[PDB]
This record gives C-alpha cells, sequence and structure tokens, in this order.
C-alpha cells in the first residue's frame, strides 16, 4: 500500500479517505474507546464466511 | 458505563448513540453515494 | 475572537462590558454636578476619564467646588485656581444680590461620589481584551467563532443556539454553578 | 528554657510577661477613644503596636484629634489630612444640627493618654527572650527544665515543688529578699 500511494497510480487495492475537521484532532486526543459491549454476530463469523 | 456529557446545542446529554458498527456503514455509503453524485 | 450568550447576560454585564471596550449588539423583546470652569473639567477628565459638565447659569443646581488640596493633587497651573475663585466671587455676587457649592476636598470623597474608579499601575497592553463583539443576533451567527450558554432562558436562544451548533469548528463553553456574570467575565478575560 | 514559678507571681507579673512575648498557662484557684478615619489608627498601630478603635456613630463618645503637628511627626499622607479633617467638618454639621472631641498636639500627652512606650534604639534580635513558656501546671511538670520558688504560696504550689524536684537534673532558683517580681524577672532576662 505505502510504496502504492507514494507512487500515485493505484494498482489492485484502493483506500477510502474519511474527513474531519481541526478541532476533531484535540478532542480525540482527550478522549478514549472503551469497549462495552461484543459484536453480536461474532459467533457466527464462519458461517457466513463459508 | 456512560460516556462524557456532551452539548447538544444547548443543553447536555450523555446517549450513546447509534452503534459503532451502524455509524461506520452510515459514512462509507455516503462516502460511495459522494463518489457517483455526479 | 465573536462570542454569542444570553440576552440578560450581556444585559446584566453591560457595564463591565463597556468598561472593558467590547462593543454590544443586542436586540431587545419587551441629579448632575458641574464644574465652574472647563479647565478643570477636562483636568480631570483627561485623569480619571469622567465625563463632566459646565456650569451655564442655568437653573438652581448643586456645585463642586474642587479645593486646594484636590488643586494640589491635580497639577492645577496657577490661572486655574484664579479663574475657579473669580467664578466663585462671582457666585458669591449672584447669590448674594437676592444654588449648593460643595467644596470637596478629600480624594476618596469625589471617588465615592461621581466618576470612575481610579488607574491601576501595570504596563499598558495595546488593548485591554482579544475579543471585539459579543452579540445576541441571527444575522451574524456565521460571524461568531464561540458561543456561551447559561440555564437562562431568552425567546430566540433555542434558536440560536441550533443554528451555532451547527458549525463544524466552534468552541462551546457552558456553565453550570457559581455566579453566571462572574464565570462570563473569566471567560472573556482568558479568551 | 520552661519555668515553673507560684502563681501569684505570674499573676503580677502577666502585663511584663505578655509584654516580652512568653506565653502564659496559669490555672486559678478563687471608656476608650476612636480615632476619626481607619488609615490614622491603621499609622498609629504600625508606629507604636497599640491597637485603636474606629469611630463608627455609635453613641456620644470622646474623640481623639490628631493635629498638624502629629501629622507631621507621624508621616502622614496629604490624602490622611483631607480625610480627617473632612470627617470633622462632619462632625461638626452632626452636633450643630442638633459627643467630646480632644485636639491633642504633643506626643508625650499621646503616650500618657493611651498606648504603648515609644521604641527603644538597639539592633532587633530573633527573638526578645530564650524561653517560651511558663506555667503553673502538674499536666506540664515533665515540659519544665528549670523552676522558681518564693515564701508566697499557692494551693497546688507544694505537689508540684516535690514533682519537680524528682527530676535527675533540673535547675532550681529561690529568692529570698528583695522584691520578688524583679528577682523573676531579671532571671527571666538572664536565663
Amino acid at each position: 500500500l505505502l510504496p502504492d500511494l507514494i507512487a500515485g497510480a493505484h494498482q489492485n487495492a484502493d483506500p477510502v479517505v474519511l474527513d474531519v475537521s481541526w478541532i476533531s484532532l484535540w478532542f480525540a486526543f482527550n478522549r478514549s474507546f472503551e469497549p462495552t459491549h461484543r459484536n453480536e454476530m461474532l459467533e457466527v463469523a464462519p458461517l457466513i464466511e463459508s | 458505563i456512560k460516556t462524557t456529557p456532551y452539548l447538544e446545542g444547548d443543553v447536555l446529554s450523555s446517549d450513546s448513540g447509534p452503534l459503532l458498527s451502524v455509524f461506520a456503514l452510515q459514512e462509507i455509503m455516503q462516502k460511495v453515494r459522494q463518489v457517483q453524485a455526479d | 475572537a465573536m462570542l454569542l450568550a444570553p440576552g440578560d447576560v450581556i444585559k446584566r454585564s453591560s457595564e463591565e462590558l463597556k468598561q472593558r471596550q467590547i462593543q454590544i449588539n443586542l436586540i431587545d423583546w419587551t441629579g448632575r454636578w458641574v464644574v465652574l470652569t472647563e479647565e478643570i473639567a477636562r483636568a480631570i477628565e483627561s485623569k480619571y476619564g469622567t465625563k463632566i459638565d459646565v456650569y451655564r447659569d442655568e437653573v438652581p443646581a448643586q456645585i463642586i467646588e474642587v479645593e486646594r488640596s484636590l488643586q494640589k493633587e491635580l497639577g492645577i497651573s496657577r490661572e486655574g485656581v484664579a479663574e475657579q475663585t473669580e467664578r466663585l466671587r462671582d457666585l458669591r455676587r449672584k447669590e448674594k444680590s437676592g444654588i449648593t457649592i460643595e467644596g470637596v476636598m478629600s480624594q476618596k470623597k469625589l471617588l465615592s461620589m461621581i466618576g470612575g474608579v481610579e488607574r491601576k499601575m501595570a504596563p499598558i497592553g495595546a488593548r485591554e481584551s482579544a475579543v471585539m463583539l459579543v452579540s445576541n443576533s441571527i444575522k451574524d451567527v456565521v460571524r461568531a467563532t464561540a458561543y456561551f450558554t447559561a440555564p437562562t432562558g431568552d425567546p430566540h436562544w433555542k434558536e440560536v443556539a441550533r443554528e451555532a451548533s451547527k458549525k463544524k469548528n466552534i468552541l462551546a463553553y457552558t456553565s453550570t454553578g457559581g455566579d453566571v456574570k462572574t464565570e462570563f467575565l473569566h471567560l472573556i478575560d482568558h479568551l
């Protein structure tokens, strides 16, 4: 990915870009993330994968 | 466990809001919709 | 640095806002004394920043008679004292040819009577505060960079709060305890 | 440096002990004048260490009127004199609209009237005396390092003397002639 990004011409992979604001960086630096709940479908991943 | 209060216009609130699994899909779909907006 | 606040807060703190030179934009919703001569009034206005009127033979009024002590304190020239006492003699003759005069002669009496408090001894900056305008209008909601909220309410404050929270990058401050005016003044000082 | 003494001795010398800043622990066995303004009282208290009250329109009382001579002696500013004479004018008007005032104007009159004696001109040490406490309690007999005796008696002094003489290393002083208070003061000075 990184050499592809440096080159500029994407190949076999395409990232997606999300857009944020200036104050969001400061507010993210102060707010943590606490995993209160796990994903409900985490138990049944192999079946849907297959 | 509850989040620290955040300001809703002029009133404080602490509701968790939508699940992170649901918020992500909406953002990705909105970006894609912006791709074929033209 | 433009701030939005409830109208009652600015209504209650208009005096402090004027003293700190921030211009006020607000939308509503529903005897003095005079100096004998213009020179003394000009000198006292220069010293304390207090506007003073001049006696012009209008009506029976109350006259302030600056005394030798304040004459020396204010650095008044000899000609000023001479013209003051000449006007005093004229008043004596006028009231003898048949108005109250007070000979204030302490600094504290003059301060507690009328005028603004004396100046503190700190270095003088280019500007007192970093903020220019605090307003309560929806016409300049895009003008603002931050806003302040309080449990007090205005008939137009809810719509303004909604229209200001929609800004992508805006600073938000809220007061929950203590005195609203003190918190607002501290914020306007530190902002 | 803690001393034990008969209760009557400390009772008679409490004034000197307070003046020399030794704290007193004792067990028993069975119109003033005011200054026109707070600034003059504060200045005189700073100069002489004498607490002075302030006149507050209470009752017909006796007023001290500091005069130009003491105004110059105490280094009082012009504003202090101005406010003093303003309050004087207010008192004149009050008693004319139908209290005794004294214009003390010599230093010795003020000293002999009220207040503490002026200060001597010696270098100021860190502490006036090397002793901290003189007491008459059995509760702190182990606290003491020395004790003083006199022919005078207390109902509890015999037991305290017995309990203090039992100390292995304690300094003992006794007075037999002259004045008890003078001997005690000389001891407390030289100890």
